[PDB]
Order: C-alpha cells, then structure tokens, then sequence
C-alpha cells in the first residue's frame, strides 16, 4: 500500500543509464527512452508480499516479469497469476536501491548482466548487479531533464529568462536560446522539484511571494526558501502535458497572465483552476 | 585345521583368498600389522562370520553362528600377532578376506563383531541371538528401518534385551567414497527390559554399539520390535 | 558408489529425474532418454566423482559463478565429494571449499514440490537438509 | 544510516512474543523483558552498506551478532568489525518485517527456530521464520504496555481518572484501580501514542485545547484529534522516566499543576520547560 499500483522505471545500480526495456515478450537493459518501453506497474498481492511487475507497453497490456524457471532467463510473459511471475521487493536501507528477489525461489535474486544488456539470477551477494533504482516513471523522466517549457495556447512559445543579468521571468518565441532551457532537479527530501536556467549556474525559478504573485529566477544559494520549488503533476490522458504547483502554496499554480499568447506576457502563479493558461508541455528541445 | 599365515606384516589395506580346499575345515589365519591401529576385518559378503585372537592365546572378538553376516572392528597392535578362526564355508564359493586400517569413526566400533541384520522388511517383533561377549565387551548390530527415506518418515523401534544387562550407545550411518560417517545419537541406554522406544528414520541406517554389563546367559539376544 | 550409470532424483519425489534444460539441471518426467542418464566416474587421486551426462558424455556437472549447477567441460569444479546418508541417498559437496564453507546441490522446494526449479550449489552445514539430499539409483 | 546507531529491539515475524536476547555470548529467543539484554544498537559502515548489530549488555560492552562460519550457528563475539560480524538489512516492503542477511555471504539470512529459541543462518524461502519486526526500543517497550504513571516529585502518587462517570485526570495516592492504569498504544500512522485508562474501553487521555490547559480522558472514537495523542520521550540516564508531550502541540507537555503532591491536583498541559513537574515514571503495576 505504497508501492502498489505505482508505474515506475527500474533501472541498474551497476550502471544508472540502463533501464528495464520490455518489447513483444522480451527483456532487456537499455538506454533512457522516457516512453512505456521502460514503465512498469507494480502490482501488489498482500497474502504473497509480493509484487508482479507489469509492462505499461500499449499494444500488449498483459505481460509481466517472469523467470523462466528452471533457466537463468528472465522474459515477458503473459499474466498467469503465477509464482514465477511475483517478486519480492527488497529496499536496501541506506543504499536506497532495491534487490529483486523471485517469488518462487527467493534465494535467487535478479541480476543485470550490463554486457549482455539483459537479466539473469543470482543468489544473494554484495555486488551492485543485484540492486536496482525503482523510481515513480514521472521522477525518473523529468529528473536532470534539460527541457522547454510551453503554454498549451502557443507551442510555439516558450518560458525563458530575459538573460543573463535581467532575472525577470517572460514568455518568448522560441530561438533555442540557453535563456529559454530549464534543467529540472529533483530534491528527493522536499519531495519536489526546482527548474534550473542554463544561462545561469545556480539560478533556479522562484516564486517571489514578497511581491504577490510574481516569478522571477534567483539564487539557488539561498537554502530554505519553498518557493524555490515546485510539483508537477501529469494532465491525465496525455504524453508532455503537465500542471505546475509551488511548494509554498499548492493551491498556486505557475500561470500565463491572462491566456495571452504573446511576446513578453509575464509569468506568474495563480489561483488553481485546471484551466488552459496553467497547463505546460514539458519537452526536449528539439 | 590347517594353519595358514600371511608372512609379510599388512599395512592400511590387504585381501586374504581363501584357497577353497581348506573350506571344508575350519581353518587359521596368522597375521600382524605394519603399524598399530584400529581395522575392519570381514569375509566377501560379510559371511562367513570371523573369529580373531591375540597371540599364550586370547580370545578377543567374534563369534560363529552359521549363515550369520558380521565384520570385525579391532585395535591391532603391531608388536602382537593374531589369528583368525574361520569357520566351515559347507559350500564351495572362493572366499575373500579383507583387512582394512580405519582412520574415521568406525574407530568408535572397537572391539567388537558388528551383526549385519538383513531381515527387517516390516513392524512387529524381530530378535537376533549371538554369542555373549564378557562383561566390559562389545557387540554391535547395523540394521536399517523398514520403509522408503523421505526424511520424515518413521518408525517407533523398541530395543532390548532378554537376560543380560548391556548399555548401549546409538549411532546414525552415513557413507562416503571414504566410508562410513557415525552420528552418535544416543548414549548410556540400558537395554535388560528396556520399555523406552526410540523414533527413527524408515529406510535410513542405524548401529546399537552394546557394552556387556551382566552375563545372565551364554547368548544374547537383541530385540528390535517396530511398530507405526 | 561404485562406478556406473545412474539416474539421480531428489527426495521430494520419486517420478523426476535429473537432467539439463537450457543451460540449467532441473528434474523433469521420465523419459527414457540418454540425457537422464549419469555416469559416475570415482577419481583415485582426490577421492572424490566426476558426474557425466551419458547424452553428452564429455560434458559434466559443475557450478558456474552464478550458484548454479551447470554441465561444462572438465575443472576442478566437476569434483563431487558424496556423504552417503542412507541407502542410495547422498548430500553431494563441491570438492572445493566455497567462499570457505561447504557447497552442496541444492533444489528448493514449494510444499515438498520441486517442478521447473533450478539444481543450484548452496552452503551445507550438516546432514539434515530435505533440500540437499538426493537419489542415486544404478539402472 | 536513518538506522545507524538506533537501539531497537527485534523480534521474530513467526512468533512476535520472541525476541533476540543476548547473555554471555549467547544469543538466543525469548519473550519480552523490556531491558538492555533485548536491545541492540545498529552500528552503519557507509563502505560496506552493512550493518553491526551490537548488545546493549551492560558487563561485556562489545559484543555484535556474529556468524560461526563454517557452520550455520550464530552468537555474540567481541567487535572486531569482522565480514561476519555485519549484516544487510533488507526491508520487506509492505510486509513491515525485515530479512537480515550475511554480509560476509549474503546466500544465507538469519533464520528463528522458535522450537529450540536460537538463531540459525540459512537459505532463503518465502517462511516467517526469515523475517524480523526491528523496531525502536522505546516504541517496543510500550507499545501495548499497561501501566501506572507517577510524577517524579512523588512515586506514591498516580495520575488517574477520577472514576468511570467523571472523565476528570487528578494525582491520587497508589490504589490499584484500574483507573489508575494506562494502556500505551503507539499508532504507526501519527507516529504518536494514547494512553487508553483500563477502567473504560475506548477512552483517551486528551489534551482539550477549547478548554485552555485541561486535560480530561474522553472517547478515542473522535478519530482525527490529535489533542488524543502524545509524544514520549525518555529522559537521559534514567530507566522509566520520560516527558509527554502534546501531538497538536508539541510545545505542550503533561505537566503536575504547581507542581503540587496534594491528592486531588490537576493534571494539565503547560508550555514545555522540563521542570521536574513535566517529568513521569511510567512503571510496570506491582
């Protein structure tokens, strides 16, 4: 009841640029793809204490994790509800990494084979190829994203600092400027995140409540200042669109003055309304 | 009685052929040991029964009952000689004698016959009647639980026995490239109308060491009732 | 154990038998076949078995880095050391100390049910474990 | 490291009235005794990720749990930050319980034998008997406890309710009543305790904030009060003594009235000192 129903990337401890890949019933270790290829959704069975790991794939909705016993591979296969196909999740504390270890015979334990880019068993050992990141997907994606951020009313606008000196915060055309890139930062303690400007090296996107409702860029040497962070949330149903909340006041929503669509339109927090001058695409710059 | 005798002294390991026309006799084997220590001695199958005495002559262990599986497990010393009492093989089959040095825990066996008891195919009574030995000497039983080994299966096993008092000790058998492998399970089990039973393994193997501590009677007979 | 041909079964069941899958050793349904067959070779010189797979008679049971048990040409890997705890029923060590203990096959168990598990080499401390016992039947 | 140096006590999955107990060397289950011969302090090595696990005995002061390789036997030898001497300890999530794993071998995992009361290592399985509750010692000890509180300034006095009918909480001389006891409960969820009065079924010690400082047991079927719920810190170099303090307030700690003895004194919340009239033994009912 806290991992349950969680959809989550998995990657290796041994090697952090490698996820859980699943395509048409097989497993591998691949690169970042931010898409379905590499999300899975835990499934909880209480009587067992133990989880199946589901792939989020579209076009097969029903594979899952499974050992194929009595062979050292690990592939996926339909839903069976079976022993093979649930895992004890094992949260090494203090390393904050994860041993996989099969339902079925829990002596054995997942292994990435980083060389051959797949899955494999071993029994238990102190190697970092038997622990692994599991990250709620949304984390995982955004986490050290260097993106741009747009207004759902112009795509083709972007939030950007003004430059290097003016820390003012307003809307622009996009023109692949550093000015108009965000490296978003995840503080696992905060539970939130901070947009950092890449024209600058500390400066971070912040809430200044002093002056209302207002946005600028600032320091991000000024430590204890939850205004300096923010949360966001996927719209439902979609692949880039998400909402943007400030830690400070969660009710305050990052905000696009008034719906206008147009160059030098300031940014600013306001009241939450789920309404279409507060919802972002969140992308790579092209 | 044709007294034979192996001539050079035998070390760690030896094989005795019985010529085969000295079976209609009982017949002698002299022998001494390289160096001291603890050996089993036995016919090919265990049968015939051997006899061994120090050599003035003095019995030490072994008895003679036809038909009768056992081996011998004895402290040889190498200063000694000895002599093996083979009794009649009424059937003309080339018998083997094998000498063999034991450094494991069948040492704990010594001095005494071990009575190989095949006969143990169910519950209910079963006694075995040999030869006593004197009072502060040995004698042993290997025998096996009734039953397939899974481990978990097992049978209650009541021994004791008839007139003589004897204090027993219980070893579990295992085996290796290397012989066999002694668990001793239980000690200082007196035996005269012994009313304790002991759970044991089906199908697994057993050895009731027996020290004689009263002669009441000529023979001993050993008990071994089973039930489930 | 003299030498020879064998099947070889674990405790928990009397109807499977030992052969490689894959890569793996598992016990499956009878078959009849050569590669439920084993032949059981002693070595005088270190007093311990080599075990090969009658189908595949230059290859033999071994263990890979993985804890499993494997079929793999000749090492010093392939060396059985038996302790024989009952009629045909042996606890099998490595011949090697591993990770300085004793190392024994070892086939994990459901509720006494042993279908589609891997043979795998674990620690052995004693002669009591259900899961390190096998059969060893000449035919 | 949220474990290193924590004392904690732990306790058996299969049997959660055995916990591991040390003497002399030996280690070994046994039932609760509330005392430093079931308390063990986690000793972190960051390097290693593993942890000593170290008996809190007053006599031998350096004993951890040790594993006598080669065989599978487990008891306490001198600390010589030996592989055998460190453990992983890897939480079971959504089960509360851990498994606790050789770092010198991590094929094999502490194992309970609650038929002979010792520990043994052993391969893994999907059996209670490989899991463990490790849990503060102070929450262990009275969670659950049935007890009688005194104020320091004198143990022959109790706070108690006045009686079934008068929810009021006074000071009164030792009597027995069960109206004088308290049954400890700590809720996981608030991370807070209550205090439920043995002369009543569903009533709690509460602080009633409408009313100033006063505090009256009332029923613990108002669900989301925290004026129900308190804080329970012990105070160094003592055995039983420990301030209460207030979950709605944490400034706010169970205080004696003026710090009078007199039979019939009000027991109440004040603003956090840590006077002697903010201090209580909660004790074991002779």
């Amino acid at each position: 009841n806290s991992l349950n129903d969680k959809i989550v990337t998995i990657s290796c401890k041994a090697d952090t640029n490698l996820f859980f890949y699943q395509v048409a019933g097989n497993v591998s270790l691949f690169q970042q793809t931010r898409n379905y290829l590499e999300r899975w959704r835990l499934i909880y069975d209480s009587n067992k204490a133990a989880y199946k790991i589901k792939s989020m794939d579209i076009h097969n909705t029903n594979l899952v994790l499974t050992w194929n016993a009595p062979t050292h591979n690990i592939s996926t296969q339909q839903d069976s509800n079976a022993d093979n196909q649930y895992w004890l999740l094992l949260k090494d504390i203090g390393n904050n990494s994860f041993i996989i270890a099969s339902y079925k015979n829990p002596n054995l334990v997942l292994y990435a084979d980083t060389v051959a880019r797949n899955l494999k068993l071993s029994t238990l050992n102190n190697s970092n190829y038997i622990k692994f990141i599991i990250e709620d997907y949304i984390i995982s994606d955004l986490n050290n994203f260097t993106c741009k951020i747009s207004p759902i009313l112009d795509l083709n606008k972007v939030v950007q600092q003004v430059d290097v000196t003016n820390l003012n915060v307003n809307l622009y055309t996009w023109d692949y400027g550093r000015n108009q890139k965000w490296t978003i930062r995840y503080n696992e303690e905060k539970a939130a995140y901070q947009f950092f400007n890449t024209i600058l090296s500390n400066g971070v996107l912040t809430w200044i409540f002093s002056n209302g409702n207002t946005v600028r860029v600032s320091s991000s040497n000024d430590q204890n200042n939850d205004a300096q962070y923010w949360l966001i949330n996927p719209v439902s149903d979609t692949d880039e669109t998400y909402t943007i909340t400030n830690l400070r006041d969660t009710t305050k929503a990052l905000d696009l003055y008034g719906g206008q669509t147009a160059n030098g339109t300031a940014i600013q927090v306001f009241n939450y309304h789920g309404d279409d001058n507060q919802k972002w695409n969140i992308r790579n710059p092209p | 009685e044709n007294i034979q005798e192996i001539n050079t002294a035998i070390s760690d390991n030896y094989t005795y052929n019985i010529p085969g026309i000295v079976n209609n006799n009982p017949f002698y084997i002299l022998f001494t040991v390289n160096t001291t220590g603890i050996y089993k001695i036995n016919a090919q199958n265990n049968l015939p029964s051997l006899k061994i005495y120090e050599a003035a002559i003095n019995y030490i262990t072994g008895f003679d009952s036809p038909n009768a599986k056992s081996y011998l497990v004895v402290l040889l010393n190498k200063d000694k000689n000895y002599y093996i009492r083979v009794p009649q093989t009424s059937s003309n089959i080339e018998n083997q004698i094998q000498f063999k040095r034991e450094e494991g825990d069948l040492r704990n066996l010594m001095n005494s016959s071990v009575n190989i008891i095949d006969n143990l195919n169910s519950t209910g009574a079963h006694y075995y009647t040999r030869q006593s030995p004197d009072v502060h000497d040995y004698i042993s039983y290997e025998f096996t639980i009734p039953g397939n080994f899974n481990n978990k299966d097992t049978s209650n096993i009541r021994l004791y026995t008839s007139y003589n008092q004897g204090i027993g000790t219980l070893f579990r058998v295992t085996e290796t490239i290397d012989g066999y492998n002694l668990i001793n399970i239980q000690q200082n089990l007196h035996l005269l109308n012994n009313t304790n039973s002991i759970r044991l393994l089906n199908g697994a193997i057993y050895i009731l060491k027996v020290e004689v501590t009263e002669l009441n009677n000529y023979n001993i007979r050993l008990h071994i009732d089973i039930t489930n | 154990l003299p030498n020879g041909n064998y099947n070889i079964k674990s405790i928990f069941s009397g109807s499977l038998y030992l052969n490689p899958v894959s890569k793996s050793l598992t016990f499956s349904n009878e078959s009849s076949a050569n590669n439920q067959k084993w032949n059981v070779e002693y070595m005088a010189e270190n007093r311990c078995f080599k075990i090969s797979n009658v189908a595949e008679p230059n290859k033999y049971l071994s263990y890979d880095n993985f804890g499993f048990i494997s079929l793999d040409s000749l090492s010093n890997r392939c060396y059985w050391f038996p302790i024989k705890i009952a009629v045909n029923t042996y606890i099998m060590l490595s011949l090697n100390k591993v990770n300085e203990l004793d190392y024994a096959w070892d086939i994990y168990d459901t509720n006494e049910n042993i279908l589609s598990q891997p043979l795998l080499l674990l620690p052995n401390f004693d002669i009591y474990n259900s899961n390190q016992m096998f059969k060893l039947e000449k035919i």
